[PDB]
């Protein structure tokens, strides 16, 4: 399963 | 930065005069993302054609390859020409099995 | 080192175009199975290879919400982006994110990977000990900061390690057939004499899987670079792949320069002449 940006942003 | 895409023009499988074949434009090593590439065939653009991919490389390096369904001859020439922001004008690569 | 699950995003900010086109890209090994790309008629994650298209509905819709969740956070980067640069709002750019796991056969991964660039340099990325952030420019010291308290790295090192590895041996497991199939390169080289009293040794390679490879030449031992000449590992399309390396030489002097090849397929590493 792919991965995911957690609303962690930059 | 803005680097130049290396094109290679080759065939999906070795030329033989009469025999169906598919021509890669298989372009990489170039950005931005946006890039126009145009399968042509005497001059002419080659209508059905068919591009695939749309990634990028361990150095973010981004690729694209376009293919057509083709038959080579002797006469018939191919090319893939690549317009991309990195260079100023549109460069053209023509076909050559011999290599 | 043996197989992997990459993952490839691309948040592409075009002002004036709407939102950024927003991508997204499985792999395992060398081969994409998955795909998101955001203009698209019905938005769902595309089965890019018959293989893992034996999946449910339960995975193509638990990564939809997958993909078009992250296209919003990046949406959010690529606008937090300009302001790091005092960047024009009219200028377009890129996210790049890529992160998968190198797993060995065994089943350990070999090393973890979350990483970042902003259009084309490195901005930030997940370092080898899978714990700490790296920042190439300024910008990115604010974000290592940013993830550093937020122990961002936690949560991602637990996917590289956990669903990653998880679904990685099960991708293969379940598809290997399709998948595995190691094919060695069948290399020779060619002798161009044209005119200018040099002629030109090519070693080609071809019919090759996995892509990853490496090429070379020798003269007489002596290993050489700038001199050589090699085009990026072009596929085949036939699940192979091709490739290959030039060397000039001194028409007279051919018997002196050898090409290598290495490759998995391949027991030792091939060496051959013109």
């Amino acid at each position: 399963r792919g991965p995911g940006r957690a609303f962690v942003t930059i | 930065m803005q680097k130049t895409p290396q094109i290679q023009v080759y065939s999906r499988h070795p030329p033989e005069n009469g025999k169906p074949n598919i021509l890669n434009c298989y372009v990489t090593q170039f950005h931005p993302p946006h890039i126009e590439i145009q399968m042509l065939k005497n001059g002419k653009k080659i209508p059905k054609v068919e591009m695939s991919d749309m990634s990028f490389s361990k150095d973010w390096s981004f690729y694209i390859l376009a293919h057509t369904e083709f038959t080579p001859t002797e006469t018939d020439t191919y090319a893939c020409r690549v317009k991309h922001a990195s260079m100023a004008e549109p460069k053209t690569v023509y076909w050559d099995r011999d290599m | 080192m043996s197989h992997s699950l990459r993952y490839f995003v691309t948040a592409v900010s075009r002002p004036g175009f709407g939102e950024p086109r927003y991508m997204e890209v499985g792999y395992v090994d060398n081969t994409e199975f998955v795909r998101f790309d955001s203009d698209a008629e019905n938005p769902r994650y595309e089965p890019r290879a018959r293989w893992i298209e034996q999946e449910g509905p339960e995975y193509w819709e638990r990564e939809t919400r997958r993909a078009n969740g992250n296209e919003q956070s990046f949406r959010v980067d690529l606008r937090t982006a300009l302001r790091y640069y005092n960047q024009s709002a009219g200028g377009s750019h890129t996210l790049q994110w890529m992160a998968g796991c190198d797993v060995e056969s065994d089943g350990r991964l070999l090393r973890g990977y979350w990483q970042f660039a902003y259009d084309g340099c490195d901005y930030i990325a997940l370092n080898e000990d899978l714990k700490t952030w790296t920042a190439a420019d300024m910008a990115a010291q604010i974000t290592r900061r940013k993830w550093e308290q937020a122990g961002a790295a936690e949560r991602d090192r637990a996917y590289l390690e956990g669903e990653c590895v998880e679904w990685l041996r099960r991708y293969l497991k379940n598809g290997n057939a399709t998948l595995l199939a190691t094919d060695p390169p069948k290399a020779h080289v060619t002798h161009h004499r044209r005119p200018e009293g040099d002629v030109t040794l090519r070693c080609w390679a071809l019919g090759f899987y996995p892509a990853e490879i490496t090429l070379t030449w020798q003269l007489n031992g002596e290993e050489l670079t700038q001199e050589m000449e090699l085009v990026e590992t072009r596929p085949a399309g036939d699940g192979t792949f091709q490739k290959w390396a030039s060397v000039v030489v001194p028409l007279g002097k051919q018997q002196k320069y050898t090409c290598h090849v290495e490759h998995e397929g391949l027991p030792e590493p091939l060496t051959l002449r013109w």
